[PDB]
RNA sequence: GAUGGGGAAGCUCCGUUUCAAAGGCCUGAUUUUAUGCAGGCCACCAUCGAAAGGGAAUCCGGUUAAGAUUCCGGAACCUGG
RNA sequence: GCUUGUGACGGCCCGUGAAAAUCCACAGGAAGGAAUAGUUUUCAUGCCAGGUCGUACUGAUAACCGCAGCAGGUCUCCAAG
RNA sequence: UCUAAGGGUCGGGUACGAUCAACUUAGAACUGGUACGGACAAGGGGAAUCUGACUGUCUAAUUAAAACAUAGCAUUGCGAUGGUCAGAAAGUGAUGUUGACGCAAU
RNA sequence: UUUACUUAUUCAAUGAAGCGGAGCUGGAAUUCAUUUUCCACGUUCUAGCAUUCAAGGUCCCAUUCGGGGCUGAUCCGGGUU
């Protein structure tokens, strides 16, 4: 029973602010109160609270993450960025 | 006139920080015998909010090499490390996310934060949700290390100057649109007293160069110099271009 | 807890009113691989000292 | 191999007893109208020898290196099986099914194995057993 | 490959899925080989080696975590350890494992 | 503030140095469901606590007040 | 908001652990004896600032012209020794 | 049902929503301890002591502030059909 | 003044019975000086122009507005031996438990 | 004018803990007589454990229980870095 036909969660605002920025909050909304897969028990289980920090439900394990999703492009990078260079150093 | 409002804020009375709620002050440790010699393990007991910061802390703790006990160390969280992860700092540590080494013993493109100006100061550059640097150069003679800040700019510093391998937690916290003037009240009530602000131009001339008029305008050229004196200053401070920035930023 | 009996503030198991006995199961297994594998550790580079 | 046998050294892994380092002596390996799980008849230590020193001298070596030991019908469920090996000669006949019920019955068995196992301390026999593991 | 070999022993053979079981397995001499998830712990994975290295068992480590691993064995929830008892047609035991 | 049940315990109670007063009660209840029964409370005074033994059998309660303390200073009603 | 301090012609201003030789507990050594030395520690550096924040422990019945979780009655509980 | 208390949950945040005194616990094992008799006051019972100041009443269309027994102002708990 | 629908609790070898307690909603008769949210309680509505987006703010005691704020947009300054600001001075101070996804100034 | 020096002056850090110089061992290195040097010179599967001048070894007290040197942990300069 479709309720909304594109505010969705930003049903909420009602009218308010003007559309294009309800688009935008929307959207990292969306993102940011999403359940998330744990790394290491593997249970979709990893949800936000405070921007930044993302635990997981059973299991524990908090990780720092991105403002309002766990893994940030930049972050990924660097991440992949760290391998390469890393590799330089044993090899 | 009267005293305008930029140079009130500098008695700081009401408008001193809001800190009784931050969980300390971030730093790195203290470049001690272990970590300039060796590395000294750890481990990231807990990542947590702080109150007024955009990024998470995460609370590290290590042994004491000197007595028996543990000490806790209050870091500013790499995105991606997590609790219960160990954390390596030595010059003789290894490169990865949350690990505490000297810009000297990382190679040309590695990604830090938290990194010193002057060795052991215990962390200045690159702190804000999001923000790093990025090594750019080395000159293994009288040891610097070039770096580019957040900023775009370059600068130079000692080779023992530490960093943390990767990037602040907490990122794309600014493409949120605030929506409302109740989500800046919230924000600034937990910094500083700074919000919100009254344009000059709304105010009369005793408060303000830009007060008075029968219409609302700034009268002469907004953008002031550096020899300007106190009282004098609010516009644009020796603003050397104006107007909107066409075409793309980024230095060479 | 002053105006208590002992046996009200611990159970009898190692670590008793302290750590949640799951969590005591815990750290005897790393406690002891741990200290395994590092016998393991020792012999294994006590060799490669002598073959190398 | 089916190494719950009569040999194994194993840290008991829960339950008042918990961390302490035992010898199976008898298996029964599934089974017991009561006991409804794989268990061991096991006799570890409760009260390790402390450290003893040059300083030690006389009386204070009798007083420290004296054990105090224990033995329990446990849960497999519940040992760290251990590389390590204890000989059980000694008590094979002191832990047994019959030596639970009756209490008086079990302290003899305890008599016994400690006598038993200070002999195999002292002219050190077996290390590792006559020692703490730290957790 | 690899995944192919655990189906012929999932659909020829003897096992038995998860932690517990497999050290009722591998307490009992009866385990042939372990397969080991990517992500399941680390002290998991040493208890599970120390276990085996008393049993002589061979181990596994299963590149990908418990959520593929259970896929690999053709069931719908996820697992982090597999007991082989009995290989069915498969050669798994004696191949590269 | 206790209750006591043990008629041996009790006379103990009654014998222990600091017990100098003591009282009996007298209580009309009834029996089941059915009539009434002489319910009879036996309350000693310790320093710190005042003990209180019922004996719901009017035969027991009498022989225990000829067992009692001829020292005791027991409150009759 | 005192203090070693640093400014100020000075009334005083700054600083609060700050460029300071910052202090005190547990018992032992006494069996001239009352307490010196013998260890080992611990380096926390004033203090004021809440009758709504934190916080050891009490209740019912009765009683006065006017007091009561405060008296009386009974029954408790806490801290120290 | 009503008011209040409380639990296990769930929404929210670029807000994630004090401190310290004080109390207990655990890891540790210094050391002190029995058979002619030792250890034990975190079990019970038993003994003594608990100072100083406030404590009445009003709290409002008359006990407070508004020149006053002023239609103004002045924080809060309980709450029947 | 009637009718119908909506529940609890029990024993059943390894279809139903028995009993206790609840205002809700709808339907139907009858009835009156056509009255009935019977007092109390309780939105006037519609079409446009100008103007500020909105909620919020101010001239205590003649102005509540179109004024201020606001999110949003844009510009300026600064890498700490610093930008802005305080102080007679200082081994002085605010931002700063801060670091450009930051602070400061329009 | 340039560019060196460190003790004035200046900035940071730390309950001024491991500096600077030499030496041990290893070893890359290639020997143009033999060493001419350069790097090293206890920790990285794991959310354990790491404290009593340290166990060990060795010398002393006049053998008591206790206890002390040395070594374990290399030398030299007292520039906290
Ligand atoms: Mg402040
Ligand atoms: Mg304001
Ligand atoms: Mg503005
Ligand atoms: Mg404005
Ligand atoms: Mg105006
Ligand atoms: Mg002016
Ligand atoms: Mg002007
Ligand atoms: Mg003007
Ligand atoms: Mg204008
Ligand atoms: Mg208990
Ligand atoms: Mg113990
Ligand atoms: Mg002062
Ligand atoms: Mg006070
Ligand atoms: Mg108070
Ligand atoms: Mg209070
Ligand atoms: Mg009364
Ligand atoms: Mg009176
Ligand atoms: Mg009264
Ligand atoms: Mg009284
Ligand atoms: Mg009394
Ligand atoms: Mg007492
Ligand atoms: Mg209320
Ligand atoms: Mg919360
Ligand atoms: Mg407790
Ligand atoms: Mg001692
Ligand atoms: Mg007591
Ligand atoms: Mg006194
Ligand atoms: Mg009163
Ligand atoms: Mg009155
Ligand atoms: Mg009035
Ligand atoms: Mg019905
Ligand atoms: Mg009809
Ligand atoms: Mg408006
Ligand atoms: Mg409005
Ligand atoms: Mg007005
Ligand atoms: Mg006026
Ligand atoms: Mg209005
Ligand atoms: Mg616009
Ligand atoms: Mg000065
Ligand atoms: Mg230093
Ligand atoms: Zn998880």
């Amino acid at each position: 029973a479709k309720r909304t036909k594109k505010v969705g969660i930003t049903g909420k605002y009602g009218v308010r602010y003007g559309s294009s920025l309800r688009r935008q909050v929307k959207k990292l909304e969306i993102q940011q109160h999403a359940r998330y897969d744990c790394s290491f028990c593997g249970k979709k289980t990893v949800k936000r609270g405070a921007a930044g920090i993302w635990t997981c439900s059973c299991c524990k394990k908090t990780v720092a993450g991105g403002a309002y999703t766990v893994s940030t492009a930049a972050a990924a990078t660097v991440r992949s960025t760290i391998r390469r260079l890393r590799e330089m150093v044993e090899a | 006139g009267r005293v305008i409002r930029n140079q009130r804020k500098g008695a700081g009375s009401i408008f001193t920080s809001h800190t009784r709620l931050r969980q300390g002050a971030a730093k790195l440790r203290t470049l001690d015998y272990a970590e300039r010699h060796g590395y000294i393990r750890g481990i990231v007991k807990q990542i947590v909010h702080d109150s007024g910061r955009g990024a998470p802390l995460a609370k590290v703790v290590f042994r004491d090499p000197y007595k028996y006990r543990l000490r806790e160390e209050i870091f500013i969280a790499n995105e991606g490390v997590h609790t219960g992860q160990f954390i390596y700092a030595g010059k003789k540590a290894s490169l990865n996310v949350g690990n505490v080494l000297p810009l000297g013993s990382v190679p040309e493109g590695t990604i830090v934060s938290n990194v010193e100006e002057k060795p052991g100061d215990r962390g200045a550059l690159a702190r804000a949700s999001g923000n790093y640097v990025i090594i750019i150069g080395h000159n293994p003679d009288e040891n610097k290390t070039r770096v580019r800040l957040p900023s775009g700019a370059k600068k130079v510093i000692s080779s023992d100057a530490r960093g943390v391998i990767g990037v602040i937690a907490g990122g794309g916290r600014v493409d949120k649109p605030l929506l409302k003037a109740g989500r800046a009240f919230h924000k600034y009530r937990l910094k500083r007293n700074s919000w919100p602000k009254t344009r000059g131009v709304a105010m009369n001339p005793v408060d303000h160069p830009h007060g008075g008029g029968n219409h609302q305008h700034i009268g002469k050229a907004s953008t002031i110099s550096r020899g300007a004196v106190s009282g004098q200053k609010a516009g644009l401070i020796a603003a050397r271009r104006t107007g909107l920035l066409r075409g793309s930023q980024k230095t060479q | 807890y002053a105006t208590v009996s002992k046996t009200h503030k611990t159970v009898s198991r190692a670590y008793g009113g302290s750590r949640c006995a799951n969590c005591v199961k815990e750290r005897i297994i790393r406690a002891f691989l741990i200290e395994e594998q590092k016998i393991v550790k020792k012999v294994v580079k006590e060799q490669t000292e002598a073959a190398k | 191999a089916k190494f719950l046998k009569a040999g194994k050294v194993a840290v008991v892994v829960r339950g008042r007893y918990a961390g302490k380092k035992v010898v199976i002596v008898k298996p029964h390996d599934e089974g017991s109208k009561s006991h409804p799980f794989g268990h061991a008849l096991v006799a570890g230590i409760e009260r390790y020898p402390l450290k003893v020193t040059k300083k030690h001298g006389a009386k204070k070596v009798a007083k420290r290196t004296k054990i105090k030991p224990f033995i329990k019908v446990v849960n497999y469920n519940h040992l760290l099986p251990t590389r390590y090996t204890l000989d059980v000669e000694a008590f094979k006949s002191v832990v047994s099914t019959e030596t639970f019920e009756q209490p008086s019955q079990r302290e003899e068995a305890k008599k016994v194995v400690k006598k038993a196992f200070e002999e195999r301390h002292q002219a050190g026999k077996n290390q590792w057993f006559f020692s703490k593991l730290r957790f | 490959s690899i995944n192919q070999k655990l189906a012929l022993v999932i659909k020829s053979g003897k096992y038995t899925l998860g932690y517990k079981s497999t050290v009722k397995s591998l307490r009992q001499g009866k385990s042939k080989l372990i397969i080991i998830a990517a992500n399941t712990p680390v002290l998991r994975k040493s208890e599970l080696e120390y276990y085996a290295m008393l049993s002589k068992t061979k181990v596994y480590y299963f590149q990908g975590g418990n959520n593929e691993l259970g896929t690999a064995v053709g069931k719908l929830f996820r697992v982090g350890v597999v007991s082989i008892l009995e290989a069915g047609d498969s050669d798994i035991l004696t191949t590269l494992a | 503030a206790r209750e006591i049940t043990d008629i041996k315990q009790f006379l103990e109670l009654t014998r222990r140095a600091d017990v100098k007063t003591a009282t009996v009660k007298i209580n009309k209840k009834l029996n089941k469901a059915g009539k009434p029964f002489r319910q009879t409370k036996f309350k000693v005074r310790g320093s710190s606590s005042l003990y209180t033994l019922v004996i719901n059998d009017a035969g027991k309660a009498k022989k225990l007040i000829q067992s009692l303390p001829p020292t005791l200073k027991v409150n009759r009603l």
